[PDB]
């Protein structure tokens, strides 16, 4: 997990003074529970987003959309911690929403968004908004959680994203099988590519002088190695 | 160590190599493992996504961690261990 | 004027000002309170057309009763099953004001109606008793057809039979999802939901029958058009399609989708084939109707017996009722019997060439063997069909003489 | 010992043949460290970059990939203090599984 | 007599947005009802057409009233404005007038 | 739709000054809302309850069990209005809970009760609990609704309520016929309402009403309330005989105890 | 009229038939109607359970849908009150609506 950019992370909307700070999904209100727990947020939904780093890279980003409720618990809302948890491996990253001024006005439906969570391709991230203070022991959960699935590099817009490009989403195999002879393409990496058929052959690492220069092997699938992959990504054939 | 001071300003020692991405193998594995959420609101981590996978000796990859629990007010923190499952790998019987 | 647009307004007397405040307002009389105040005098109505819908137009005569200007308000009530409504009308006569005489009248443009409708009139406050006007709307004026589609936009189904096949074409629009049903005259025949326009194939024998077409909308108006009364070929086919059925030995029934007056008489069929001899006289043309059970006076049946059916003073049906059960036909001759006063009995013979009495010296086939036929009849060998105090009839076997 | 550092709390402490029998064998690595609890962590790094069949030969068709999770360790702070600890998040490579690659072509 | 809203938690002021078929089912229905002029000189609507189901059974196609299947009125609570104190003032009511008459198959218990 | 009694309906529970109030089913919050609003009820359920009276009446009643929410909006909660809305009608009875004490803690789970709503057999309602005050326009629902189905007299428990006793559910008029040139005998009930025998003949299972006959048995005198009465019917195999009581609870719609004729 | 003063202290004149004199014939009727939920937190009543028919006709004794007649919805002119938005001189308003209070089956106007 990672934040997009450590810039001026604001979530404030007019009439409120959000200041965003780091967290670890262990609020002080969980160490020191307070009796008055504000209600859950309403209508949580997550949408994809792509933001531009100053270095010009393309990182998929979770855009979280959730809104409060009209009940009286809004006076006891002091923040809404946002939690992004990877499923298969349990890396958790949380960011603390902190509302300096009390949300004592229901004149307009408050809607909050947060889109600086670099979401990797193909990795789901349960996004939870735990309102602060957190519930007292054996109380109402007051937290919203929803799975946020993200498609692989086969997605049209995702195949141009930096994590997907660095994996070889734009590499053209252009295999040619014709004694038998095969030929395959190259991308500018000092990695040893593979051709598997009942036979096995090895190809050394291409020097920086043959970035896309074709090569061939005499007597059919292709698997590259990379920095974004030591053993597993798109296997061409 | 009955009484030991523990600081809860948790630091992240997982500043790994950012280019090293991750994949979800719950469908591509020889022994695919399904995902189930474990929620105790008196616990960190409150949600642990254990594994319940469907010579097919697909034994659950089971390792135990440390959990900072919560004790009833009559006693309130109780560090324990729960032997949870990570994934599922196939082994020879 | 008779035609007004799809809106409500007022037709106002000249001199006085006039306005409307209709919002289906809360309409209640209250109580009469005492006090030169304007007041209604009579209710005048004219059936007027609103476009397109029929709606009664009402008018309120005005005057001054009681003991630098003049202002008043007239409330117009309404009632009709199941609608209640109220309407505000303000009349302001400039100080054209006189005591004890009429001043003018105001008119409300439109009041939706179907049927009886009643109207009232209150000033606010109610200075005098409310006026009264009942009215019974007609169900047929010359402008009714075109004005309202409910009477003119009857769904259309025109039929063609040029190719001898009854082809019905639907003149309805393309997006219509209407209903179709067929009955008899009521036993329904068939029904179908289908999209128009569409061609439905019928048959000449099928068209006896009636058709109903209607849109598939709530409170559908269904047209049951039966224009085949004038067609004579339809009745001719019905008579041809009509069949005679012999229920038992001494009973028969006439079956047909429709019932028409007719007459039935017995008949005799020779074993030779197509030639057939009617049995009237001495029998009489008995009245017969469809779905009416008639019992023959005969006590015994014979395969050669037949029934002739007269419809509209003309023979149309002739079937061998006993052939379906007592067949095949037998070469048996028929002898007519008659009885009179003084216990006298007379016998006659029926032949294809004519009728001859027995005994006789004629050269006819029956006359030659008349004595043998009489001896067989008196010995009980022959079979008797019907008996009566004044006559009878017998069937005599013939194979003993030729075969 | 609660003080003006509220997040410092006091807690009470409470307290296998697959590696030689799996189609994706792993070799455990000892992360011995006396400063943190536990002092020994066992990390499974894949013996082969591919999987082994019933024969046991490495096949490039089937891939071995390190299934990991983020677990917790308590490291002494200040160092070598038996009555103080620091709650830490580290990543441990728990085991190696067998997965099929995403293969596509013309 | 009242003019404004004061010292009364439930005395409110009302305005004007009160807002030619379906008038032959009184006979065309299988369970006809005769409208009764329940006219009150202080109640809006001034006339309510209560449904008094004219025949206890339902008339089939032949026109002969059949006793195999019965008819029950559909009443409904409505709000009406009866004047009080007897200006323009009103007070609500919950009166159970009858609107229509739907005819139902009887409940049959065998043996 | 009524209350079972007009006695003290106090909802008192430890630490609560609540008093059940009579109300028309419009609130003062509807007329004059306030900005700050409590939350909706939780775990609201309705069960079939029977409650006696001081005169031996047995009424089916609606037991309403709802739990307050844990969130800190309870500090502005001034009560809940109930409702039992009829299905085929639009009749509403709505009683009010004027919580005199100001709830300020959530030390225990509150289970709230109200069991004084009389219901009817073979009838369906809609019960809703709506905390007070009402929300601002275009606000959150602030209430919970449920559908209450009350079973019919065929239920072994409903059959003995005064609803199902006034409608003759317990009635056991075992009607029989005898082959005559027929006679139908049935036993009357404790009511002064006329009885309506309906007789039709079905020659075959082709569903043809070959012959139909109607006879009227008058309102029985007190000496024959529970006696059996036999009436012969003129006949013109399946001669269905149906008997219908005109009990004041069922003007013309009661359980009509039918009969059939065996061919032999 | 335009401005009237309505005291919302509803006087219930449905004080009758406290015993059971009703049933549910939405299903047994030959012109069944499926009830519909009308929800409006700005109006009194906030909930009205109107109806909608199930077919375009009655049902014959065989239990199959019959097209010989027309199932039509009985409708009434119930007065309902509605809460005006703040940009209105009057805070409350009376509106009549047409709601399906039932659904009977009727003879067609023309055969
Ligand atoms: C069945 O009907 C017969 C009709 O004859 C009843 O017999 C007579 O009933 C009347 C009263 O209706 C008595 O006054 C007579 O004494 C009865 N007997 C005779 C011979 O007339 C008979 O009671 C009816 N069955 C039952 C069980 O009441
Ligand atoms: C937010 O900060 C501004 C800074 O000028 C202050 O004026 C305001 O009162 C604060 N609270 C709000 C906007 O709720
Ligand atoms: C939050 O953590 C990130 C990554 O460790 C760091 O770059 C950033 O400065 C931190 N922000 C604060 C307010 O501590
Ligand atoms: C209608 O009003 C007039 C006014 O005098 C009255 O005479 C008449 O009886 C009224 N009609 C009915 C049917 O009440
Ligand atoms: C049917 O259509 C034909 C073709 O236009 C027309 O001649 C005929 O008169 C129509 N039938 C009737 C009954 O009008
Ligand atoms: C009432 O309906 C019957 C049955 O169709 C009909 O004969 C009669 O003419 C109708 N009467 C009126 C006034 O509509
Ligand atoms: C409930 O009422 C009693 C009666 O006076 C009172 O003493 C008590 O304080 C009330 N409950 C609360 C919580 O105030
Ligand atoms: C309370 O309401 C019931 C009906 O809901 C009624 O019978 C009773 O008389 C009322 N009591 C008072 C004091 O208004
Ligand atoms: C009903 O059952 C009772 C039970 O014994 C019997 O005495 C009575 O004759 C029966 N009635 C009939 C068959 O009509
Ligand atoms: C008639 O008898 C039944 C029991 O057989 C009883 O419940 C009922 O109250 C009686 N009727 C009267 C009016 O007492």
């Amino acid at each position: 997990l990672r934040l997009l950019d450590h810039r001026a992370l604001v979530c404030s909307q007019p009439g409120l003074n959000c200041t965003v700070k780091n967290s670890t999904c262990l609020d002080d209100s969980w160490i020191h529970p307070r009796n008055l727990t504000p209600s859950s947020p309403k209508d949580l939904q997550i949408q994809l987003h792509f933001a531009h780093t100053q270095q010009g890279d393309l990182f998929p980003v979770a855009h979280i959309e959730w809104t409060l409720q009209t009940d009286a618990s809004i006076l006891y809302l002091e923040g809404a911690e946002l939690s992004v948890l990877q499923l298969n491996t349990n890396e958790r990253l949380c960011v603390r929403f902190e509302f300096l001024s009390k949300l004592r006005h229901h004149h307009r439906r408050w809607r909050f968004t947060f889109s600086h969570f670099v979401v990797d391709p193909d990795q789901e991230y349960e996004v939870t908004v735990h309102h602060l203070p957190k519930p007292i022991p054996d109380g109402d959960p007051n937290h919203q959680s929803k799975n946020f699935l993200v498609p692989d590099c086969e997605h049209a817009r995702m195949k141009v994203t930096t994590p997907c490009m660095s994996s070889g989403s734009l590499w053209d195999p252009n295999i040619t099988v014709e004694q038998l002879r095969v030929s395959f393409t190259l991308w500018n990496e000092s990695t040893h590519y593979q051709i598997l058929l009942e036979h096995m052959h090895h190809i050394p690492a291409p020097r920086p002088e043959e970035f896309h220069q074709r090569s061939n092997v005499t007597l059919v699938q292709i698997q590259p190695f990379f920095s974004s992959c030591l053993n597993d990504c798109l296997r061409h054939s | 160590p009955r009484t030991v001071m523990v600081n809860l300003n948790i630091h992240n020692r997982n500043t790994n190599t950012n280019p090293k991405r991750s994949s979800d193998y719950y469908n591509r594995s020889t022994s695919p493992w399904n995902l189930h959420r474990n929620e105790d609101p008196e616990r960190y981590p409150s949600v642990i996504w254990e594994a319940k996978c469907r010579h097919m000796n697909s034994v659950p990859i089971q390792q135990e961690i440390l959990v900072l629990r919560r004790e009833p007010p009559h006693c309130s923190f109780r560090l324990e261990k729960i032997l949870v499952s990570v994934g599922c790998t196939c082994v020879t019987p | 004027e008779r035609l007004v647009g799809p809106q409500d307004a007022t037709h106002c007397s000249p001199g006085l000002s006039c306005r409307l405040w209709d919002s289906d307002i809360l309409c209640l009389p209250g109580d009469i309170v005492p006090a030169p105040v304007l007041a209604p005098t009579h209710l005048q109505t004219e059936l007027v057309l609103r476009c397109c819908d029929l709606c009664l137009r009402v008018a309120v005569h005005l005057a001054v009763h009681g003991h630098a200007s003049l202002q008043a308000q007239v409330v117009l009530s309404f009632q009709a099953y199941p609608t209640a409504r109220c309407v505000l009308l303000e009349v302001q006569v400039p100080a054209l004001v006189q005591f004890g005489q009429s001043v003018g009248s105001v008119v409300y443009d439109c009041f939706e109606a179907a049927s009886e409708v009643r109207i009232w009139s209150y000033t606010q406050p109610r200075y005098e008793k409310e006026l009264n006007h009942t009215q019974q709307l007609p169900d047929r004026g010359l402008e009714v057809w075109n004005s309202i589609p409910s009477c003119w936009a009857l769904p259309w189904l025109n039929v063609s039979a040029d190719g001898d096949n009854v082809h019905l074409v639907l003149n309805v629009s393309e997006e219509q999802h209407f209903g179709l049903s067929l009955y008899w005259n009521p036993k329904p025949r068939w029904h179908k939901n289908l999209t128009g326009p569409q061609i439905i194939t019928l048959n000449h024998t099928d068209l006896v029958l009636c058709i109903q077409v209607w849109p598939l909308e709530p409170d559908s108006v269904r047209t049951n058009i039966c224009p085949f009364r004038e067609d004579p070929r339809a009745h001719q086919n019905l008579w041809q399609a009509a069949r005679l059925r012999l229920l038992t030995l001494q009973s028969w029934l006439l079956d047909a989708p429709c019932s028409l007056p007719a007459e039935a008489a017995l008949c005799w069929r020779a074993p030779g084939g197509d030639p057939c001899q009617p049995l009237v006289p001495p029998l009489s043309w008995e009245n017969v109707t469809v779905d009416k059970v008639l019992e023959f006076p005969l006590l015994k049946g014979h395969p050669n017996l037949c029934v002739q059916v007269n419809s509209s003073e003309k023979l149309q049906l002739q079937e061998c009722l006993w052939a379906d059960s007592l067949g095949p036909l037998k070469d048996d001759v028929l002898l007519l019997e008659t009885r009179g006063p003084q216990d006298n009995r007379s016998l006659c013979a029926l032949e294809p060439s004519g009728c001859t009495s027995l005994p006789s010296k004629a050269s006819t086939r029956a006359a030659r063997l008349g004595e043998y036929l009489l001896q067989d009849l008196q010995s009980g060998q022959c079979l008797q069909l019907w008996d009566d105090d004044l006559g009878a009839l017998w069937a005599c076997p013939m194979d003993k003489y030729i075969h």
